RNA sequence: AAGCAGCUUUACAGAUCAAUGGCGGAGGGAGGUCAACAUCAAGAACUGUGGGCCUUUUAUUGCCUAUAGAACUUAUAACGAACAUGGUUCUUGCCUUUUACCAGAACCAUCCGGGUGUUGUCUCCAUAAACAGGUAAAGCUGUCCGUUACUGUGGGCUUGCCAUUUUUUGG
């Protein structure tokens, strides 16, 4: 299996950020990352580029037009590299 | 190869997000491997509403939220 | 579940009228029936009108769509 | 011949493989290490001085443990030594008119479960509760059975997609499921600690001791008067030596 | 900055790497995992943004990039 | 003298995982699954324990060189000197691990050794009051048992998900030297054995339900685990799931084709046994006989792994469990199956309900938890706890409520706490206590400063403000399976040496959950249990650990309940209220002792059982066994909770020996009523006796059902012990499939 | 039933006095 | 039974295997699968009648 | 797992025959009824390095952390899968006093032995290993020497493969 489709199943619990193609920049829990790149957050705060901000319950995204992922700095230490 | 297992997220209210800042209403009656949706259309984006159910392409999608609390 | 597949089953069932948005594609909607059917998109509709919207009617005839280009497929 | 083909050149020598290398460490012949036809041919050859009794489970009252509980309770087996009493224990709670008589409690029950069946136990070794039930198959019938098969003591049992030509199963390359020395391998495997395993260390010629295995089981059957006396004096000698670690 | 004759971006894993891509930004740091796809997920991702200059410089930390909004990647030195 | 443990930080083993990243991520509620494995007895439980222990730590120091071999099982979990010497579990005794999936989406799995001997179950209802899924191990050689019957129904009466790790396949290929094919048709036998007794649910290793396993030699396997690391390069990825769900079944395969029916010129195996049983034997046989210069040869062809230079000369029993555990490199493949069994939302909401009240919801801020029993862990004792809401941390002032005041507080929750702070807090590892700070949501852990204001279960919960305690759910006092049965009495040898030992029963009565210490009127103690092991080493504990002092104990001795089975000839009224009593029928007295408002009553009873309406509407209330009928409304629930509390003294002391009434029917004719209370409540139990001996009086005893495993040609000598015991009498003999065993589900008076 | 080793009756393999393979007494005293 | 096993051994092994055959890999009615088992027994047993 | 690309390797065909850089070398292998020194009964228990913290002067104690290692026995706890003997004290027996004893306990010991590490010596078989500083010990370091750092044949695998929504064949 791809190994950041692994390290994004490892991240599924922490407070991840998502910028799309959009730019509508989500940040929040994370529920859901299927081998296909389906991601979904819970308590997730929405920043846009042009300044409007949001809050929202829960939120489903389909992986195709996702820029980068934010995982926090808790997943260096451990377990999927050594 | 995995399917969206949205099993237990049926029969929500979507706000969706598509191409061109653009949003769609609707109920999840049903998907399949592909993520193509089937929604009951609503109020589209002073404001309209147009088609009964809409199988949706995913490709659109940029992202989707569940209004259905 | 009830799929899309069967969906468009159902809209080959009804070819009740049609209200296409389509991705990069803004000033364009297709409006007809919808009769065809492939494992991916590709579907046709004849006596189709791209009609752009309050944000006329354009002439054009028969279309054999190629499924690059869907937002929506509503019957 | 041809039985006894892998250990005649060599085991009536004085010291059997000093000067082989493959086998021992070397001429000073301090460690030891087989091949397994070798090992089962050695364990086919000591029938009468091995254990027969594989299953770990035959010891029930007959543990060393067992055995401290006899001694610390003043307690016999029948099998098994008599000794003093480690206290000399004399004298309304524990009176008959208390006392519902339904299992008369045999000294099995005070040296099995030692604390429930014992008022007043101490200095007691807490015995060794049961493994779990060997089903092992002795494969007994005159070489003739192969190494895998449903023995005669068995219950019965009263119960599109493609792939390539060449996917293969692993382990396709061989054909055969067992082997010529599968049978004695596996008859290896469930043996007690002299046969359980292919190296080891030297433990010298006094310090084997054979007839140790003759009176840590039970006796076999109608044993005159002596005969279970020396059973008896054998395991007291053994226990009063495992009592004591010098 | 230097390199030496590398065959793959297996063989240069950790480095410090510039990541160009498709939205104007440039990605400075280091590497931790890599797919098919070019996958990387950069070890201490820093974010560059000209708007229209001035280099908007972000600290991101360890992120997955999806590979698809991945121009090419430049190696410069070592870590550590 | 009492454990193996181990209080030196310096000397915890380390792990290849890193802890704190496991404490990091163990925040997250939705990752940490918590495992209580439940078994038979000497099911290797524990030692399917050592195989997760092993793999996740680097050194432990309690690996010796027969460990490292793999001759001796590395019993880890096993660390009081009665787990030693008895060769069981016997206390709750697990660990925290990091485990990754085959997706390596590693989780905080919480694992809990629940005793499988069966007098100790009582524990293992305290691993099903604790655990979101259960391993429960199942021997081959001795299949589905019994107690696997009632392990089976009780993990699905708590609502907790179902694992089976199919333990012991080497006893199997060389223990029973059975051939593939009959091997193949025992788990078939195994596998539709447990789908029977499993309501609509069907397990398979199609699915991650049913793993495989013999843990004395290293390696367990999903079929998903063995297809993904061996079969993965020479199947194209995108047929792997529909080869998986056609491993299992009558699947058969010749070259590339998969047929239903079998061939006709090759006649040969399954899918399943050629694919999986038929390289696993292989593997076997050639680890023990073949000649070793051509298993590097197949071991690296086949299975792609090196036996190194000091593994050549290794013994076979090590090298075999050398090569599965290059084989079945780790416990990868169990940690998917308890990934891809437990779903959060399906499961828990019911699981945090039948344990406590069905209710909606709790608010997170406020803290929630059930205490489960108090361990006595290496060092001092502990407590062993699951947070089912908020967090704990390191003198955090919390409130404790012992379980048994739970449910009357419930009463006073439809419509005053001890505060006892909490002192350390550490995992619960095997041998070694891990402390740590913060304790999260569906994490089990260990409190120190807490056992002291309950005494069996409590329910620890901190409340921020007013509206949020209403709402608050209280956990049941725990269910135990086997009802203390088993009678000793007990007084110590020297009458000056009486209270320390009062201690040591509290401590009991904190540490053995099944045990009841019930004190009588001669200064003696009823200590009761669940059965024989359980009582000897509680005498053990007694006389080692806690009290240090000699006591004088009797007989095997019994609860003897006492009854009616006939009409009472007389209603003599008594003075200081003319009752009745009539027998309850067997099948509602079974429905009863299974613990199953007046108009839901009312109609089962009426339309079930064949009631009066006057029998059914006019009812007090229920003590387990035994109901109190009516037959001046103000003057009646004038004293309603008086006349029941009035019942309730005398059902648990009858009128013969002070002993229980279970299973009789009290009809309240009349009553004849002029401070009051002082003369209604032994009034009420002198009715009560009179109404009991005004029928013909029976004592019951209770009946033990009996397993027995016996190799089949001594089968009549059983029917010997069960004749020389009186009241005994075989119900059932099973053949056991594909073993020389016979199973008997006998009965024998206790 | 009969010795495994030898197939003679009466006694069996851990007191059998042929080799493994895969009368009169000093008596009247 | 035992004649059998007394003399043609390996034939009554044989009839066995049939047997067990039979009873597994062979859709048998529920007669006929008591029959096998009682068989069965009685080769545990080794004649006991 | 046939092939190709890549990486590594030895036998090499090759550029310099330089200054480089990897690997290997800066006095061998198997052993032996060879001995010498350690070490082998325990907070389940062990050390190396480093920081920090406490005595009334930072000394011998004792902790918290960071990493690198723990050979040998150990769980039905023990170097030994075997088992003797002696001393003291108490309690029994035989008794006719002691030795010699019966036989249990407690605390100690003494003997036959054993494992592992290092050093050394001995036996057998072989054979740019050059120079300089030290310790209780080693290519430990400096100078230095072979294949050789830039291609191709021949082996091994740590990899990839043999356009139609979610990445690599177009918004
Ligand atoms: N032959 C064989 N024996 C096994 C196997 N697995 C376990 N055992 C034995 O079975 C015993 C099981 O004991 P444990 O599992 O350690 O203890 P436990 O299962 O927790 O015991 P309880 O709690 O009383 O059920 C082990 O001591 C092993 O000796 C196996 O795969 N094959
Ligand atoms: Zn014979």
């Amino acid at each position: 299996n791809g190994i950041p489709v692994k390290l994004l199943n490892e991240a599924q619990g922490h407070i991840v950020s998502l910028e799309l193609t959009t730019g509508a920049t989500y940040r929040g829990k994370l529920v859901e990352s299927e081998d296909s790149m389906n991601v979904q957050l819970r308590d997730v705060i929405a920043t846009e580029p042009q300044g409007a901000v949001t809050h929202m319950d829960q939120i489903f995204v389909r992986g195709s037009q996702i820029k980068f992922i934010v995982v926090p700095d808790l997943l260096k230490n451990a377990p999927l590299f050594k | 190869v995995s399917t969206p297992e949205l099993k237990k997220y049926m029969d929500k209210k979507i706000l969706l997000n598509i191409n061109g800042s653009r949003k769609v209403a609707g109920i999840l009656r049903g998907y399949d491997i592909f993520l193509n949706v089937v929604l009951d259309d609503a109020m589209e984006i002073n404001n309209h509403q147009l088609g009964l159910q809409t199988v949706i392409r995913g490709n659109s999608i940029i992202s989707l939220e569940a209004l259905d609390a | 579940m009830v799929p899309p597949i069967n969906c468009i089953f159902n809209f080959l069932q009804q070819q009740t009228p049609v209200t296409i948005w389509l991705f990069e594609q803004i000033g364009i909607r297709i409006k007809g029936k919808i009769v065809g059917f492939d494992e991916f998109m590709n579907v046709v509709i004849d006596e189709a009108v791209e009609i752009p919207v309050n944000s006329k009617g354009t002439p054009l005839g028969k279309i054999l769509l190629k499924g690059d280009n869907i937002t929506l497929i509503t019957s | 011949s041809q039985d006894d083909e892998y250990v005649k050149d060599w085991l009536y020598d004085s010291r059997p493989l000093e000067e082989d290398s493959k086998k021992v460490n070397g001429t000073s012949y301090k460690k030891w290490s087989f091949d397994l036809p070798e090992m089962s041919n050695l364990y086919r050859l000591s029938t009468p001085l091995r254990d027969e009794v594989t299953d770990k489970n035959y010891y029930y009252l007959f543990d060393k443990k067992s055995f401290f509980n006899g001694k610390a309770l003043n307690n016999a087996i029948p099998g098994g030594p008599k000794f003093e009493p480690l206290y000399p224990r004399e004298e309304e709670f524990n009176s008959i008119d208390r006392v519902i008589f339904r299992v008369p409690i045999r000294s099995e029950y005070k040296v099995a479960f030692p604390h429930l069946y014992n008022s007043r136990p101490r200095s007691v070794r807490i015995p060794w509760y049961n493994n779990p039930v060997s089903c092992i198959i002795q494969n007994d019938e005159e070489y003739d059975t192969p190494a895998l098969f449903f023995d005669p003591s068995l219950n019965p049992i009263p119960h599109d997609f493609t792939l390539p030509e060449d996917f293969a199963p692993l382990l396709a390359e061989e054909e055969e499921l067992i082997l010529p020395n599968t049978k004695d391998a596996m008859s290896l495997y469930h043996s007690p600690f002299p046969f359980n395993r292919t190296k080891g260390k030297m433990v010298r010629a006094q310090d084997v001791a054979l007839a140790k295995k003759w009176f840590l089981q039970h006796p076999d059957e109608e044993y005159p008067v002596k005969v279970k006396v020396s059973y008896q004096k054998l395991l007291k000698n053994y226990v009063l030596n495992e009592l004591h670690p010098t | 900055i230097q390199v030496a004759h590398s065959s793959r971006l297996a063989n240069l894993i950790d480095y410090k790497l510039r990541v160009l891509t498709q939205d104007g930004r440039v990605y400075i740091g280091q590497l931790m995992a890599f797919d098919k796809h070019m996958n990387l997920v950069l070890n201490e991702c820093i974010e560059e943004r000209v708007p229209k200059i001035k280099v908007e410089k972000r600290v991101l930390g360890l992120t997955i990039l999806r590979g698809e909004q991945i121009l090419s990647t430049v190696v410069e030195d070592k870590p550590l | 003298e009492h454990t193996i443990f181990t209080q030196l930080k310096k000397n915890i083993p380390k792990t290849r995982y890193n802890r704190d990243y496991m404490l990091s991520m163990a925040n997250i509620p939705e990752r940490i699954i918590n495992v209580g494995v439940i078994g038979p007895l000497h099911s290797g439980k524990t030692s399917l324990m050592d195989l997760l222990v092993i793999d996740s730590h680097k050194r432990i120091p309690d690996m010796s060189k027969n460990v490292e071999l793999g001759w001796k099982p590395l019993r880890y979990l096993d660390n009081l000197k009665q787990e030693i010497d008895r060769g069981l579990s016997i206390k709750l005794n697990g660990s925290t691990l990091l485990c990754t999936d085959l997706e390596s989406k590693s989780r905080m799995i919480n694992f809990l050794d629940a005793p499988g001997h069966v007098n100790f179950m009582d524990e293992t209802a305290v691993a099903l009051a604790a655990s979101d899924l259960v391993l429960i191990v199942i021997d081959v050689v001795e299949g589905v048992t019994f107690v696997v019957e009632q392990l089976i129904k009780q993990s699905i009466k708590n609502n907790v998900a179902m694992c089976f790790v199919i333990n012991k396949l080497d006893r199997l290929i060389l223990d029973l030297k059975l051939p593939p094919m009959d091997a193949y048709l025992k788990l078939n036998h195994i596998i539709a054995n447990i789908n029977s007794f499993t309501k609509g649910n069907v397990f398979s290793p199609i699915d991650n339900n049913i793993i495989f396993a013999s843990t004395k030699l290293g390696f367990t396997f999903t079929i998903k685990e063995f297809v993904s690391y061996y079969y993965a390069h020479s199947i194209p990825s995108s047929k792997i799931d529909d080869f998986t769900t056609r491993l299992w079944g009558s699947v058969y395969y010749h070259k590339g084709n998969f047929r239903t029916k079998p061939f006709e010129n090759v006649e040969k195996y399954p899918t399943f046994v050629e694919f999986i049983l038929i390289p696993l034997y292989k593997i076997f046989s050639y680890a023990l006989s073949m000649e070793k210069d051509k298993l590097k040869n197949l071991l690296r062809s086949n299975f792609r792994v090196n036996l190194s230079q000091e593994a050549l000369q290794y013994d076979p029993q090590p090298f075999l469990k050398h090569v599965l555990q290059l084989i079945f490199r780790q416990q990868t493949g169990l940690v998917d199956a308890i990934t891809r069994c437990y779903q959060p939302f399906e499961l828990f909401d019911n699981k945090t309900a039948h344990l406590s009240i069905p209710g909606k919801s709790t608010p997170e801020g406020t803290l929630w938890a059930h205490v489960l029993k108090t361990v006595d862990y290496g060092g001092a004792e502990w407590s062993l706890v699951r947070i089912y809401s908020g967090l704990l941390k390191r003198g955090d002032t919390v409130r404790i409520l012992d379980t048994s005041q739970s449910e009357s507080r419930q009463k006073r929750q439809l419509h005053e706490t001890p505060s006892c702070e909490v002192e350390e807090i550490g995992l619960l590892g095997g041998r070694y206590v891990y402390p740590v700070h913060e304790a999260h949501k569906g994490q089990i852990v260990l409190i120190k400063g807490i056992s002291s204001a309950y005494i069996k279960s409590a329910t620890l919960y901190s409340v921020k403000s007013k509206e949020d305690m209403k709402q608050l759910k209280f956990f049941k006092p725990l269910d135990y399976i086997t009802e203390a049965v088993f009678k000793i009495v007990l007084q110590p040898l020297l009458p000056r040496e009486l209270p320390k030992l009062l201690d040591a029963l509290n401590k009991i009565s904190k540490y053995y959950p099944g045990v009841i210490i019930k004190v009588e009127e001669s200064g003696e103690h009823v200590i009761l249990g669940n059965g024989e092991l359980y009582m000897d080493c509680l005498l053990y504990d007694l006389r080692a650990s806690y009290a240090k002092i000699e006591i004088k104990i009797s007989d095997p001795l019994t609860v003897f309940s006492e009854s009616c089975s006939n009409e009472s000839f007389a209603s003599i009224p008594v003075s200081n209220i003319s009752v009745a009593a009539e027998p309850m029928d067997s099948k509602m007295i079974q429905d009863l002792s299974r613990n199953t408002n007046p108009r839901k009553l009312s109609k089962i009873l009426r339309t079930e059982y064949g009631w009066d309406s006057l029998a059914s509407r006019n009812v007090w209330s229920f003590y387990n066994g035994n109901v109190l009928i009516n037959d001046s409304p103000e003057l009646l629930s004038k004293y309603k909770e008086q006349i029941i509390q009035g019942f309730y003294w005398a059902v648990k002391e009858g009128p013969l020996a002070e002993e229980p009434i279970y299973g009789v029917q009290y009809k309240l004719l009349s009553i004849s009523v002029p401070v009051m209370k002082s003369q209604i409540i032994p009034l009420m139990k002198k009715a009560c006796y009179v109404g009991l001996l005004t029928a013909i009086p029976i004592l019951l005893e209770p009946i033990y059902e009996v397993d027995i495993t016996v190799h089949a040609p001594l089968l009549p000598i059983v029917e010997e012990l069960m004749k020389k015991r009186r009241g005994s009498r075989i119900y059932k003999t099973i053949k056991v499939a594909g073993t020389p065993l016979l199973e008997v589900r006998g009965q024998v008076p206790v | 039933s009969f010795c495994r080793n030898c197939g003679e009756a009466g006694h069996k393999e851990k007191d059998c006095m042929e080799k493994p393979r895969k009368v009169l007494v000093r008596a009247t005293d | 039974g035992w004649k059998l096993a007394l003399v043609s051994k390996k034939t009554h092994d044989m009839i066995w295997e049939k047997l067990r055959y039979i009873l597994q890999t062979q859709e048998l009615s529920s007669t006929l699968r008591e029959s096998l088992e009682t068989l069965f027994e009685i080769r545990q047993k080794d004649y006991k009648s």
